[PDB]
DNA sequence: TCCGTGGTAGGGCAGGTTGGGGTGA
DNA sequence: GGTTGGTGTGGTGG
């Protein structure tokens, strides 16, 4: 996260860690969304030109975290995968459309002050908060800079960007699976999201019942908060059907 | 999807974190 | 009105964990 | 102590 600052306690408790066992480091940001399932981005996992193609037993996820690197006694989770899902029209070459990935916990998780699941968004939320202006929460452990990282658990507010501005922004092919957002050049605040944030939610407060959604997990971009560039993420409410069939079909 | 939303240290007992605000005063 | 027949990729023209519908271009 | 213990400087920093 660039041009962000650290979070609150508990601030994110749906934030979750994507770890890879050995060598032991930390690969990706990813949700909570059920005790048994988190939602990462498909990259994350499978990326083909960096023969990137990691196995259930390859990695771990890392729960109620707030420091990077310490472990968090008696406060975070650490569990093994079950299973893990890709959409099966992910596009690992073109422009990582439909960047989305489910991953079944062996085990469930128990939930507490740190540990808490975001919920996904219904037709009618995402009517409403998917428009340009509005402003949505990215939260990760990912680098400060483009070319070190946090301490502890970075948080930005950054807002929805009109599709056009994005179309323009970027030489890479958009889909309709993806919203892009961050502050354009003349809105004089900045911020963003940089490597390894995938995985991680984009959120919004719904004004409606006070709860938080997850309409978007971080996808790519290109540098880290430069001018004129903007931090794409998959959108989620598109994909919604898929995370249900799923989830119902293999819980 | 019953608890969902909610966070325990926030929500839970009505306080608001520093800049969720900011989020809701963007929205128009 | 278009948004499947390979593509990221098998087998097949329908649907699956996938071709729906959305600030849709 | 802390977001969390104690034959308390590591097991995971200070
Ligand atoms: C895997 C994630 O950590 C990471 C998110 C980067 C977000 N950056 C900003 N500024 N919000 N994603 C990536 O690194 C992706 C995956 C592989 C390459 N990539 C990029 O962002 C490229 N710079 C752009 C790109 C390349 C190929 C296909 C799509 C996008
Ligand atoms: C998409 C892809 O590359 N999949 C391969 C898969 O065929 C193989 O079974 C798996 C287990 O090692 O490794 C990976
Ligand atoms: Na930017
Ligand atoms: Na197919
Ligand atoms: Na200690």
């Amino acid at each position: 996260i660039v041009e962000g600052s650290d979070a609150e306690i508990g601030m994110s408790p749906w934030q979750v860690m994507l770890f890879r066992k050995s060598p032991q480091e930390l690969l990706c940001g990813a949700s909570l969304i059920s005790d048994r399932w988190v939602l990462t981005a498909a990259h994350c996992l499978l990326y083909p030109p960096w023969d990137k193609n990691f196995t259930e037993n390859d990695l771990l996820v890392r729960i109620g975290k707030h420091s990077r690197t310490r472990y968090e006694r008696n406060i975070e989770k650490i569990s093994m995968l079950e299973k893990i899902y890709i959409h099966p029209r992910y596009n690992w070459r073109e422009n990582l459309d439909r960047d989305i990935a489910l991953m079944k916990l062996k085990k469930p998780v128990a939930f507490s002050d740190y540990i808490h699941p975001v919920c996904l968004p219904d037709r009618e939320t995402a009517a409403s908060l998917l428009q340009a202006g509005y402003k949505g929460r990215v939260t990760g452990w990912g680098n400060l800079k483009e070319t070190g990282q946090p301490s502890v658990l970075q948080v930005v507010n950054l807002p929805i960007v009109e599709r056009p501005v994005c179309k323009d922004s970027t030489r890479i092919r958009i889909t309709d699976n993806m919203f892009c957002a961050g502050y354009k050049p003349d809105e004089g605040k900045r911020g963003d999201a940089c490597e390894g944030d995938s995985g991680g939610p984009f959120v919004m407060k719904s004004p409606f019942n006070n709860r938080w959604y997850q309409m978007g997990i971080v996808s790519w971009g290109e540098g880290c908060d430069r001018d004129g560039k903007y931090g794409f993420y998959t959108h989620v409410f598109r994909l919604k059907k898929w995370i249900q069939k799923v989830i119902d079909q293999f819980g | 999807e019953a608890d969902c939303g909610l966070r325990p240290l926030f929500e839970k007992k009505s306080l608001e974190d520093k800049t969720e605000r900011e989020l809701l005063e963007s929205y128009i």
